[PDB]
């Protein structure tokens, strides 16, 4: 019987443990997915404005061309 | 100088044991104080089995003062007779138990279960030949429940040989505080099935009856509850607290009520329960006593049949007229008597009446009846239980299904054990 009161209590303690566990592995690996998901969208977001800071770049230049002839 | 030593575990225990301590300190003339201002002899003939005598003729309660809260023990150092109590006697947790089995007997109660332990080998160590320990709890809380037989399981591994007695107060939805008591008092029961000798079940239903049905109290509370207790505790401990030849120490009381290991489980009986000058002649007393309305356990004694029963007559009376109305209600009544165990019925007389009354009359039965207690415990735990519900509070203490199942099964066998010799 006390073998079994000191498996209870160890059982307590384990499982309070691993929620705490839990509860900390979960939260870090979504803290962890929603920042490179928030980057990742303003990634996109700045490569669009580049690209068309490019399409601006080809359009002057193709003025100059045409006003050479 | 045979010893016992008492313990009282949670707010129920410490709450009946403490108006047990002011009801028998006023029999035996011990004021507040621990001085002794009685008037007969006989009041300290027999003094030591529950009293240590100190410096300067004080007499000092042999009682340990147990629970997880402050609470209730703080109410006792403030009550009546709170300065009698040893101060070092008081051990006392602070997180409680919740009205939880687990905590007091798993994780909160095992914190604080070796400092207890300590005391009561301390108060064990002085005594000149110590017979064993009565315990007042109740099945239905965390701390008496659960710490309690905790406590009773420890004890009796360093005191094998001794005697364990229990006050058990049993729960009920007529006098409930939580949902979850039929599960404590069904994990309780097991554990006091394997480790008492003696256990008095002690019923709140049957309580909350008397005060309203017969003592016309139309809104009972816990004090007038208790104050039927006082006085069952009292006549209980006549035999061992005042000079006799009958159960005048708790191993001789065994030997006379429990025929069989597990089936030492006791009905007591008090009469008279009285709304109060008259007189009460001895057969009213043997009328009163024997009556279902008088019984603290709340099961009717003619469904069942007395294995062994125990007796005891307060103050100045006919002992002849005694043994005749005796005599008269077994043969009145021999059906509902087992015939393989002869002459099961024992009777005791003692001089001194308890407080306010001339006559007074305590039953103490060994009825196969009390199963019924049983049964209806087994049925409101199995009614949650085969939902599993509120089960959450004892997992998450560490505690399996499978040990309320083990525990549900016992208890069914102890009814059935019950049943067996009922029809023998
Ligand atoms: N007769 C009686 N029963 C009580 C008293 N206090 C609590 N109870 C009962 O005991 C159960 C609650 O147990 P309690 O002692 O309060 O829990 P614990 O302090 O953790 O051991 C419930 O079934 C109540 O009906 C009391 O003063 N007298
Ligand atoms: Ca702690
Ligand atoms: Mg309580």
């Amino acid at each position: 019987k006390r073998e079994h009161e000191r498996e209870v209590i160890q059982k307590a303690i384990e499982e309070n443990n691993n929620f705490i566990k839990m509860a900390k592995e979960k939260l870090a690996q979504k803290m962890e997915s929603n920042k490179e998901n928030r980057e990742a969208h303003l990634a996109a977001m700045l490569e669009r404005l580049q690209e068309k800071d490019k399409h601006a770049e080809e359009v002057r230049k193709n003025k100059e061309l045409k006003e050479e002839a | 100088m045979r010893e016992i030593v008492h313990i009282q575990a949670g707010q129920c225990g410490n709450q009946i044991g403490a108006k047990f301590w002011e009801v028998i300190s006023d029999e035996h003339g011990i004021d507040p104080t621990g001085s002794y201002h009685g008037d007969s002899d006989l009041q300290l003939e027999r003094i030591n089995v529950y009293y240590n005598e100190a410096t300067g003729n004080k007499y000092v309660p042999r009682a340990i003062l147990v629970d997880l809260e402050p609470g209730t023990m703080d109410s006792v150092r403030s009550g009546p007779f709170g300065q009698i109590f040893r101060p070092d006697n008081f051990v006392f947790g602070q997180s409680g138990a919740g009205n939880n089995w687990a905590k007091g007997h798993y994780t909160e109660g095992a914190e604080l279960v070796d400092s207890v332990l300590d005391v009561v080998r301390k108060e064990s160590e002085s005594c000149d030949c110590l017979q064993g320990f009565q315990l007042t709890h109740s099945l239905g809380g965390g701390t008496g429940s659960g710490m309690g037989t905790l406590l009773i399981s420890k004890i009796r591994e360093e005191y094998p040989d001794r005697i364990m007695n229990t006050f058990s107060v049993m729960p009920s939805p007529k006098v409930s505080d939580t949902v979850v008591e039929p599960y404590n008092a069904t994990l309780s029961v097991h554990q006091l099935v394997e480790n008492t000798d003696e256990t008095y079940c002690i019923d709140n239903e049957a309580l909350y009856d008397i005060c309203f049905r017969t003592l016309k109290l139309t809104t009972p509370t816990y004090g007038d509850l208790n104050h039927l207790v006082s006085a069952t505790m009292s006549g209980v401990t006549t035999c061992l607290r005042f000079p006799g030849q009958l159960n005048a120490d708790l191993r001789k009381l065994a030997v006379n009520m429990v025929p069989f290991p597990r089936l030492h489980f006791f009905m007591p009986g008090f009469a008279p329960l009285t709304s109060q000058y008259r007189a009460l002649t001895v057969p009213e007393l043997t009328q009163q006593m024997f009556d279902s309305k008088n019984m603290m356990a709340a099961c009717d004694p003619r469904h069942g049949r007395y294995l062994t029963v125990a007796a005891i007559f307060r103050g100045r009376m006919s002992m002849k007229e005694v043994d005749e109305q005796m005599l008269n209600v077994q043969n009145k009544n021999s059906s509902y008597f087992v015939e393989w165990i002869p002459n099961n019925v024992k009777t005791a007389v003692c001089d001194i009446p308890p407080r306010g009354l001339k006559m007074s009359a305590t039953f103490i039965g060994n009825s196969t009846a009390i199963q019924e207690l049983f049964k209806r415990i087994s049925e409101q735990f199995t009614a949650m239980f085969r939902r599993k519900a509120f089960l959450h509070w004892y997992t998450g203490e560490g505690m399996d299904e499978m040990e309320f199942t083990e525990a549900e099964s016992n208890m069914n066998d102890l009814v059935s054990e019950y049943q067996q010799y009922q029809d023998a």
